RNA sequence: GACGCGACCGAAAUGGUGAAGGACGGGUCCAGUGCGAAACACGCACUGUUGAGUAGAGUGUGAGCUCCGUAACUGGUCGCGUC
């Protein structure tokens, strides 16, 4: 029944500001501190910042302090991330979480959000141009053939990927995209299939980008000789 | 100062059943404020033990919590196919808090060579001045895997990027791309393109290739 | 010995006075732990080994005690009066 969902990601330029927001359900945030952790693309987590009930007394990392402002609205019940000056390196997923009540777990985080991307960066918005990994003319390693869509240049996170609308699971692995020195996104995605089938099963890869308004489908077969 | 909590190791492979220790060395005193938090990929944390050895209600019982002194244990005493997962130790004995820097706990399985394909750019892509060139490597174990390039027998170096997926949840191997970027002028002036590969379960290196402009 | 008067002593009490710091306490101060939906701030409880400046980091006509007084008395002693 205790719930948290953090609001307000998005993309934003070095320097510019961002306000994310946290509305509980379940509970009332003036009885508990809300804190802020985020995590950076395959990094770990980091604590940002808190607040503190019947005080309102703040507390924030050092990486942030000066730049970050956290509020609560018990009005809205939703907790406020104020960001001013943002730099490249506070890309990542904001989570908001409540410290639960400490008779129960301590000053442990009992309830987390399913968190919110934020993405600083000059770069702009941009989809994606897919294009076939064709599977090979040869036979093949194993005794499956493998083909696939690459997924390049593309900003900001995320993009969904999937194969046959869905219908086709077995043997799919799409890959964590990639930051490439333009700034722009890539990834492929890859099923393995087999041989005897690549003249006569269809092979679609569905992507879509909801940011650029980039919904694309496309099928992958075999080339010439 | 701010309090470090020290966290080893970055990360274990085990098996079904076994009995596994994740470590928290804090910088200073945390009395038992220290709590540990499981994630896995794509999911919010979540809480197992607060105050350094209480366990958190509805968590299973073969999630425990030690403390000694400035260090702190997370035991799990018998491993489940849900465990796997990163796990993350916490202190909130005086602000600014602090996290672990996480132990990823994976599933430790059979050596299996990959399988291994090599894709030319698309003449679409061509087309608009860029070359990518793609190796997969298919469904092995362990993770640790060299992937070089190749262009016209020439090592390449600085010119491509890797990307790994988690651990598979039905065979528990890993699939690796590495992607070659090329200008079309550079793709155009050679013609043997090949992703030579290494691992543990292969005996010798692996070399995929193509020559440009062929089926 | 009784009644009576006085002085001296004692004296419950009391006006003023000024030293003592955690072994007089505290609604003093500091710290720690727990509790209050509560890491700080606020409140309560608890534990503190130079906890800790003796009259103030105090806005106690605080207790006790020192020193100078005063003192109920239905206490003692001595003198004197009457028998
Ligand atoms: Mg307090």
């Amino acid at each position: 029944e205790v719930q948290l969902v953090e609001s307000g990601g998005g993309l934003v330029q070095p320097g510019g500001s961002l306000r994310l927001s946290c509305a509980a359900s379940g509970f009332y945030i003036s009885y508990s501190s809300i804190h802020w952790v985020r995590q950076a693309p395959g990094k770990g987590l980091e604590w940002v910042a808190s607040i503190s009930p019947y005080s309102g007394s703040t507390y924030y990392a050092d990486s942030v302090k000066g730049r970050f402002t956290i509020s609560a609205d018990t009005s809205k019940n939703t907790a406020y991330l104020q960001m001013n000056s943002l730099r490249a390196e506070d890309t990542a997923v904001y989570y908001c979480a409540r410290q639960g009540y400490r008779r129960r777990s301590g000053r442990g985080f009992d309830y987390w959000g399913q968190g919110t991307l934020v993405t600083v960066s000059s770069a702009s918005t941009k989809g994606p141009s897919v294009f076939p990994l064709a599977p090979s003319s040869k036979s093949t390693s194993g005794g499956t053939a493998a083909l696939g869509c690459l997924v390049k240049d593309y900003f900001p996170e995320p993009v969904t990927v999937s194969w046959n609308s869905g219908a086709l699971t077995s043997g799919v692995h799409t890959f964590p995209a990639v930051l490439q020195s333009s700034g722009l996104y890539s990834l492929s995605s890859v099923v393995t299939v087999p041989s005897s089938s690549l003249g006569t099963q269809t092979y679609i890869c569905n992507v879509n980008h909801k940011p650029s308004n980039t919904k694309v489908d496309k099928k992958v077969e075999p080339k010439s000789c | 100062s701010d309090i470090q909590m020290t966290q080893s190791p970055s990360s274990l492979s085990a098996s079904v059943g076994d009995r596994v220790t994740i470590t928290c060395r804090a910088s200073q005193s945390v009395s038992s404020a220290v709590a540990w938090y499981q994630q896995k990929p794509g999911k919010a944390p979540k809480l197992l033990i607060y105050s350094a050895s209480s366990l958190y209600s509805g968590v299973p019982s073969r999630f425990s919590g030690s403390r000694s002194g400035t260090d702190f244990t997370l035991t799990i005493s018998s491993l489940q196919p849900e465990d796997f997962a990163t796990y993350y130790c916490q202190q909130s004995y005086s602000f600014p808090n602090t996290f672990g820097q996480g132990t990823k706990v994976e599933i430790k399985r059979t050596v299996a060579a990959p399988s291994v394909f090599i894709f030319p750019p698309s003449d679409e892509q061509l087309k608009s001045g860029t070359a990518s060139v793609v190796c997969l490597l298919n469904n092995f174990y362990p993770r640790e895997a060299k992937v070089q390039w190749k262009v016209d027998n020439a090592l390449q170096s600085g010119n491509s990027q890797e990307s790994v997926t988690e651990q598979d949840s039905k065979d528990s191997t890993y699939s690796l791309s590495s992607t070659l970027t090329l200008s079309k002028a550079d793709y155009e002036k050679h013609k043997v393109y090949a992703c030579e590969v290494t691992h543990q379960g292969l005996s010798s290196p692996v070399t995929k290739s193509f020559n440009r402009g062929e089926c």
